[PDB]
């Protein structure tokens, strides 16, 4: 087949390369269409549908069957924010930021945003809660690191905010997820473990100042935390980085 | 021999039918490619030789 | 314009240079100070590439090439049509890359996420700077860099490799290749596993991370986890790029001969140097 | 016994049909080898 | 300041035996030891491993392949442990000489033992592919891993089985050595002109660099949004949270377009299977259709001519 | 002998049948490849030489 | 022979039969390949030599 | 034993069937080796 | 001697038997390969030389 | 003591059967070595 | 002396037995290979030379 | 004390049988070395 | 001896015994390999020279 | 002290048996060195 061309310089290599270009165009189209299953249709900044929607048409719906009788999820589907957003326009023209009306960490906007996830705890493959306090978890213990229980907690303002009392553990993955921190008023808050640095004699939280620890959203049941509570806590703690820069 | 029908008792017909379609087509294509590769049994070339098409 | 959830995240803050100035979007893109800088540098580089194509006399995009100055110029300026355009485009490309990284930092701190992505990008920028700045500067000329062409920078790769015989005898090269292959394998396995859990057999419920853990524990006897697999992917990619940069920086600066000859230190170890057998004996 | 759940009678019947298939395949193969050996022997 | 690269506290509980969807539990083993180093980076638990019939087949054939190559290396060393350690990476099983073609009549020292080892390796790899398919099926999952592995197998088969048959000689195949198969790739590029000018070589390199790029991007993104529990992606698919939203908005404000928590994995799997698939095509084309890739590039507008 | 029917009380006929089919096909393909590879027993070129088609 | 039947009180017969099948097939193929590899005992080449095939 | 759950009678019958199969296989192997050795001895 | 039977109260007979089978087969294969690689004791070549097979 | 769950009697019988198998295997190996040594002594 | 048995209250017998068996086999193989690689004590070669096998 | 856990009377019997095995193994080794030294001494 | 018995108050016997065994074996192997590497004291070569084995 | 859990008498007895083992190993090494020095001295 060496040198055997159908026409011009077109041989099996040229046939293969053009076939691959057509396949690659089709595959990119498929991949983008599959990407388009969340956040669409596009909106105007006043909430209405946008005149311009994009070159790629919206894919056909597909359905997930959630485990443990949690239901089904059809995407793309009718998605609403379902929460009030305390933001104000700074310009009539589009493309400009929206300014917080009040306290952005309290209101949950910007880097302090949270999503209205399900108000149920996340489950493992057996139906039990995925995340449990280490006292509830039977047979769990701290293995090979600096044990944080009892260490003082220090905010970004060089002041003590409380002490670590428990560790919340992801039972299936066998990893630590949250630090339970008791404040001065005898109330416990949860801090994401990705947001604290465990030092030799303290736990440092750079995102949050000592006073702001009081405003962390709490959990309604001491023995478990739901997905909505995880979003609220993590959004608050992460937004502390931008909205607690002074002090 | 008169009772081979019970094979469909144990095999899903749809998987079997798809599998044998793929198998038969691949086998036919392979045999045709083998025949074309050999200088003999390349029917186009031997017809060209037979009809003096240079 | 906006995603269904995008509105609450567009807030006025997190810039590095400037304030409300440049704190706006153009369509989907965020354009800060470094967005303006990135756009300027990228447009300048692209127009200069087209003008170099005009100068060279070809319009075929696969034949367009922008060559570095010849070795007789050393580390000084060159005429525009004889290496100056390459230098200007290199400055523009460096500026575009660094401004892109800084723009990503601004987006990271507007969204409240960590700066892993700009760090990972900086690794690639350092590999590019190794090939285009550090190695030519140590070697003494801009002509040891590679040209800006689709098929001629591959000629640079071929000539540079074959100067030192067969190039995959360079040890750091071996490490970099191993990391690249392992990374592609890990990416395929990871994507396939996540998809298979999210897309089970027809009519089944979605699988859980326990099913993924069980699948790889059944297959190979070990599961690294979700956090583990993402850490592994980041580190595999960065280690590949780091070791490629190393193997190139030591190539014309410390080593000068065939690398297959470098591997003779192991053979000539005193306690088996002279044993009469095998390949080297 | 309990490995598959097939009754003894069921196993006997399945084995009979399977052996019919095996004998058919082997007879075709034997005829094939006879014909090839007559055409061009390998011993 | 914590970058979530290494765990700072490590916790252990009862070992997890796994799911029981329809797996034959008699074919599993026990849990192995826990490892603190792996715990620092990822999971500490080792095992349990499934070993069924396809596992026995794969283990036997792969063990025989490894043993055959090792015993040949010991023969080359002269049964000398010192020479075996010294000239390790220099030993090789070579395929038959070009005079023998595809015939199975080459002697054991010349190319027969290479054929024996190749049969063992073929059986081992195909049985391992079957094992990946069946392990996905037992748990009720999709077979994405099986088809990605099939792409990798396609490149392996082209290199070792399909192209030697089209070329009509076993000598076209790869030797079993460390430096020897590297020399094989160099000589392959030299004999066929310049493999840089194979366009499917270029696509394969594009998709290898793309795998590195994409999976640095994706690992960095998941690590960046893991403060919101982003690494638990299977539930971010079912219940979109602030982590997935922030990731999508980062990439949309950066490069104009984004993905989902599942579409990015589709991108990933395709970006890797494409490197191996295009590589297989490009290798199959070399020598059978194009004997000189630089001249092909000159005729196809890629080289100045 | 004559008790060999009892293997089906040990093995699931579905798995055995699929494995047997793939094994038989692979063995046949392997033996045909062996025969085609040798200059003798390549029936295509034997017929080509015998009928002087080259 | 004497009391070896008690082996089946220790080992699951399914595993034993599968291991035997795999081992026996792989061993037979290896021996046949070794015989084909020797210039003697390669029945195809020596039949070709003794019948003047090539 | 408790390792596999077969009783003494089940094990004895299983071994009888297994040994019949083994002796058939070995008989065929011996006949093949005798044929090859008459055709081409290796000693 | 008389008291060795107590090894089985320490080691699982199943695991021991599997490891022992693998060990014995690999050892035997290695010794046969070593003999084959040796000019003498290569019984195939010895028979080829004695009967003038080549 | 009985880490495997086998008592003294089970272990004694297991060892008896294993000894019988080992001595059979060793007798076959001894005869093979005797034949090879007569055919071609290595000392 | 006379109280070395207490070592078994320090070490788990099965782990020690596995390690000891692996160690002994590896040592024996290493010594046999060392003796094969030496031109002296290569029993195959010296037997070949004594009996004129080459 | 028994860290792995064995009574002193279990340890004594395990050591007695282990010594039996060690002495048998080493006696076979002595005989092998004696044979090799007679055949081909290394001193 | 005098007071050294108290080292075992400090070090766990399993760790010490394992490390000691590994250390003693590696030391013995290293000394043996050093003696083999010198042309003198290489007991294999000097016995060959003494008995004229080459 | 409480690092390992061995009391005084246990540590003393353990050291006694350990020293017995050390002296046996040393005596074997001394005999080996004497034999080697008689055969081929290094001083
Ligand atoms: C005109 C020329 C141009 C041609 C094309 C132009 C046409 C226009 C453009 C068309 C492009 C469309 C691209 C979109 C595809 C995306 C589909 C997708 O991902 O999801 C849907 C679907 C499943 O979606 P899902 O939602 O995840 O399902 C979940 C299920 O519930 C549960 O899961 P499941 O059990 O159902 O299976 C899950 C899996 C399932 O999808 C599959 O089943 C794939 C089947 C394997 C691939 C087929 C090749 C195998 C050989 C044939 C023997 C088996 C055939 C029967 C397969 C059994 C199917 C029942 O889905 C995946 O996502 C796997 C992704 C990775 C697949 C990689 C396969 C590479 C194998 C390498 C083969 C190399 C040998 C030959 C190489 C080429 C020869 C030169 O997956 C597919 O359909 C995969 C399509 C496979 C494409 C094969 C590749 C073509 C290669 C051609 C290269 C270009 C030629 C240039 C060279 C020319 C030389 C002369
Ligand atoms: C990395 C070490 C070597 C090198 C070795 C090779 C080899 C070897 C090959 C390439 C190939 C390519 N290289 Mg190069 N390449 C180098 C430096 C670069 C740089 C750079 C500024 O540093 C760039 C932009 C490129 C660009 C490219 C593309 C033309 C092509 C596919 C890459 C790809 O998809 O990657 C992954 C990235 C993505 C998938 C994202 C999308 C990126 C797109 C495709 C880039 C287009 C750039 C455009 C042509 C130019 C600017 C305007 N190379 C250095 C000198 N490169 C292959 C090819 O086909 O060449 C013809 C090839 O065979
Ligand atoms: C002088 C050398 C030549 C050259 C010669 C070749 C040749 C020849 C080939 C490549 C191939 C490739 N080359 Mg090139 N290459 C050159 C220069 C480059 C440069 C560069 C910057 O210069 C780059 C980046 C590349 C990159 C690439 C890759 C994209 C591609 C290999 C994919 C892969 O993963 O293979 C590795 C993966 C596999 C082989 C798949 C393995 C799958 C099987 C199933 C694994 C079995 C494992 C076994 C059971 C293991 C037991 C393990 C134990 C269990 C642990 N080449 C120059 C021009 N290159 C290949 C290709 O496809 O080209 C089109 C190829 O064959
Ligand atoms: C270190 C681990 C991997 C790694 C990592 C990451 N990589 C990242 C990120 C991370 C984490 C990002 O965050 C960032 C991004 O947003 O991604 C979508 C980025 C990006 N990786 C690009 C390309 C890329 N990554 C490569 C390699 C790896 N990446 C390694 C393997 C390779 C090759 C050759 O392998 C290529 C080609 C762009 C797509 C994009 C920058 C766009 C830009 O800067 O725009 C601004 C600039 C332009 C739009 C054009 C400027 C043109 C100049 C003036 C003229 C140039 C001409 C040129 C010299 C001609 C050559 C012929
Ligand atoms: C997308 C393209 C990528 C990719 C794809 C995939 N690759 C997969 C899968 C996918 C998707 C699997 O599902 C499968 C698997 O299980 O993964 C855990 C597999 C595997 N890829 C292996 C090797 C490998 N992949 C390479 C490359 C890439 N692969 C490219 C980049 C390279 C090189 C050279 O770069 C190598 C060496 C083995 C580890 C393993 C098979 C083991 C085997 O066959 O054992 C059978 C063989 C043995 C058991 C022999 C053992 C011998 C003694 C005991 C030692
Ligand atoms: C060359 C002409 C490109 C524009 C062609 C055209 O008529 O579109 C007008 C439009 C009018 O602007 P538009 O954004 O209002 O229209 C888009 C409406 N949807 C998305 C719903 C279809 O111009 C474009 O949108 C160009 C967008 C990018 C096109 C890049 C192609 C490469
Ligand atoms: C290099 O090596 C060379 C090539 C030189 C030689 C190496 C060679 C070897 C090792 C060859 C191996 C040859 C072997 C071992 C062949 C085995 C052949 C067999 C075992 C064939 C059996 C075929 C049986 C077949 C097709 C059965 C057909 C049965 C049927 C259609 C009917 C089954 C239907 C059943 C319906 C189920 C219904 C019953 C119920 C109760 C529902
Ligand atoms: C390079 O070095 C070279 C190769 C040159 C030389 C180096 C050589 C070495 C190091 C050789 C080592 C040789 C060894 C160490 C050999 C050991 C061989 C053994 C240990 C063989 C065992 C044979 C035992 C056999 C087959 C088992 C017979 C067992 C049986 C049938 C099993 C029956 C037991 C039963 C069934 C269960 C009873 C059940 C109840 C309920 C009572
Ligand atoms: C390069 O260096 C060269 C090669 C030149 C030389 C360098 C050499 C070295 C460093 C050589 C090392 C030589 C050594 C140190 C060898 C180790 C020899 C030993 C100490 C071997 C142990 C032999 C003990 C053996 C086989 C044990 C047989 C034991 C048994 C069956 C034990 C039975 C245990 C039982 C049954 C269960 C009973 C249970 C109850 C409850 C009663
Ligand atoms: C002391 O150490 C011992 C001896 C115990 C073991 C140590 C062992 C060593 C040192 C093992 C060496 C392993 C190595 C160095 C392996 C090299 C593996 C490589 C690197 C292979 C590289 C490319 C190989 C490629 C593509 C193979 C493709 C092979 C194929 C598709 C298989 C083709 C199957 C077919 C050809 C032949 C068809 C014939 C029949 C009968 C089906
Ligand atoms: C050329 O020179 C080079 C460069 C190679 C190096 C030159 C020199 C060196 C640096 C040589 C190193 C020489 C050394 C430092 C050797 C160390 C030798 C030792 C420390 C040997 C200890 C031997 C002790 C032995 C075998 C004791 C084993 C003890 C036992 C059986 C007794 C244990 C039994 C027990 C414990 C039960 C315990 C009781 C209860 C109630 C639990
Ligand atoms: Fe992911």
């Amino acid at each position: 087949m060496v040198g055997v061309t159908a026409f011009g310089n077109f041989d099996l290599a040229s046939l293969a390369i053009y076939s691959f270009w057509i396949f690659l165009a089709g595959l990119i189209y498929y991949l983008q269409t599959e990407n388009m299953r969340e956040g669409y249709p596009l909106e105007n900044e006043d909430g209405t549908p946008a005149a311009n929607q994009g070159p790629f048409p919206l894919p056909k719906p597909k359905t997930f069957i959630l485990p443990h009788g949690r239901g089904t999820l059809t995407v793309p589907g009718p998605e609403s924010e379902d929460r009030p957003i305390a933001l104000a326009r700074t310009a009539v023209s589009e493309g400009f930021p929206h300014a917080p009306t009040g306290d952005p960490m309290k209101d949950g906007v910007g880097p302090a945003s949270w999503v209205a996830r399900r108000d149920l705890p996340e489950l493992d493959g057996h139906g039990h809660n995925k995340i449990k306090p280490m006292k509830a978890a039977a047979g769990f213990h701290v293995s090979a690191g600096k044990n944080p229980i009892g260490l003082p907690v220090r905010g970004c303002d060089l002041e003590i905010a409380g002490k670590v009392v428990d560790i919340w553990v992801d039972i299936p993955e066998q990893m630590a997820r949250f630090l339970e921190v008791e404040l001065k008023d005898g109330s416990t808050r949860l801090l994401p473990m990705q947001m604290v640095k465990v030092q030799s004699n303290r736990v440092h939280v750079n995102a949050l100042s000592s006073d702001l620890f009081a405003g962390i959203p709490t959990i309604k049941s001491p023995t478990e935390v739901t997905l909505l509570e995880e979003d609220k806590i993590c959004g608050y703690v992460a937004g502390g980085l931008m909205y607690a820069a002074p002090k | 021999m008169s009772k081979f029908y019970k094979i469909w008792m144990i095999f899903d017909p749809r998987r079997v039918f798809v599998a044998q379609g793929v198998f038969l087509f691949l086998l036919a294509v392979m045999i045709h490619l083998i025949l074309l590769s050999t200088p003999s049994y390349n029917w186009l070339e031997i017809s060209a030789a037979k009809y003096n098409r240079v | 314009a906006l995603l269904s959830f995008e509105r609450k995240y567009r807030v006025p803050g997190g810039t590095l240079v400037g304030g409300n100035l440049f704190d706006f979007w153009v369509g989907p893109f965020y354009v800060g100070f470094f967005g303006v800088a990135t756009f300027f540098f990228a447009a300048l580089g692209i127009i200069l590439i087209a003008w170099s194509a005009v100068l060279q006399g070809t319009w075929n995009p696969q034949l367009i090439s922008v060559y570095p100055p010849a070795l007789e110029y050393g580390l000084g300026g060159a005429p525009l049509a004889k290496g100056g355009l390459w230098q200007i485009i290199t400055i523009c490309a460096t500026g575009a890359f660094v401004s892109w990284a800084l723009r990503e930092v601004e987006i990271c701190r507007k969204l409240g996420i960590g700066y892993h992505i700009p760090f990972a990008f900086a690794f690639a920028i350092l590999a590019y700077l190794t090939l285009v700045l550090f190695r030519p500067v140590m070697m003494g000329a801009w002509g040891y860099a590679f040209p800006y062409g689709i098929w001629t920078h591959l000629d640079w790769v071929s000539n540079t490799g074959y100067t030192y015989g067969n190039f995959h005898y360079n040890p750091a090269h071996m490490i970099a290749i191993s990391f690249f292959f392992t990374n592609a394998l890990a990416l395929a396995l990871h994507g396939a596993l996540v998809l298979s859990a999210a897309n089970p057999e027809k009519g089944k419920e979605m699988r859980t991370p326990d099913h993924e853990d069980t699948f790889f524990r059944d297959l190979v006897g070990y599961s690294i986890g979700t956090l583990g697999i993402h850490r592994l992917g980041l580190l595999l990619s960065l280690s590949a790029v780091f070791f490629s940069a190393l193997c190139m920086i030591i190539t014309g600066t410390i080593w000068f001969d065939q690398w297959v000859d470098w591997w003779q230190w192991w053979v000539k170890l005193p306690w088996w140097a002279n044993i009469p057998g095998g390949i080297n004996g | 016994l309990g490995y598959t759940g097939l009754t003894d009678e069921q196993a006997q019947e399945l084995h009979s049909v399977y052996m019919s298939g095996l004998w058919l395949f082997s007879a075709v193969a034997i005829v094939a080898h006879l014909a090839v050996y007559i055409w061009r022997p390998w011993f | 300041e914590y970058q979530n690269i290494f765990s700072q506290v490590q916790v252990r509980g009862p070992a997890d035996l796994g799911m029981t969807e329809d797996v034959n539990l008699a074919n599993r083993s026990g849990v192995g030891p826990f490892s603190t180093l792996l715990g620092w980076f990822g999971n500490a638990q080792l095992g349990p491993i499934y070993l069924g019939s396809l596992g026995v087949l794969s283990l036997f054939s792969g063990l025989m392949w490894f043993f055959t190559i090792g015993i040949w290396f010991w023969y080359q060393a002269g049964w000398n442990p010192a020479v075996f350690l010294r000239d390790l990476f220099f030993f090789s099983l070579e395929p038959p000489a070009p005079e023998y073609g595809l015939s199975f009549a080459a002697p054991l020292k010349e190319g027969g033992l290479w054929l024996i080892a190749s049969f063992f390796m073929f059986v081992a790899v195909w049985s391992w592919w079957g094992r990946t398919y069946l392990r996905a099926q037992a748990l009720g999952m999709g077979k994405h891993t099986a088809w990605a592995f099939l792409s990798a197998i396609w490149l392996w088969m082209v290199l070792g089985f399909i192209r030697p048959i089209l070329m009509g000689s076993w000598s076209e195949a790869v030797p079993y050595g460390i430096f020897s198969h590297l020399d094989w790739t160099n000589n392959f590029s030299l004999v066929h002109g310049n493999l840089f000018y194979n366009p499917f070589h270029g696509l394969s390199i594009a998709f290898l660099y793309g795998s590195a790029l994409l999976f640095a991007m994706h690992g960095a993104t998941i690590l960046a949004v893991s403060r919101f529990g982003g690494e638990r992606e299977l539930e971010q698919i079912a219940d979109r949270g602030t982590a997935a939203e922030r990731a999508a908005l980062f990439w949309r404000w950066t490069m104009g377009f984004n993905a989902t928590m599942e579409g990015i994995h589709r991108w990933a799997i395709w970006m890797a299977v494409l490197v191996t698939l295009t590589g297989g095509i490009g290798i199959l084309l070399s020598g059978t259709v194009v004997d000189n890739w630089y001249v092909w590039g000159q005729n196809h507008g890629m080289a100045p001519l």
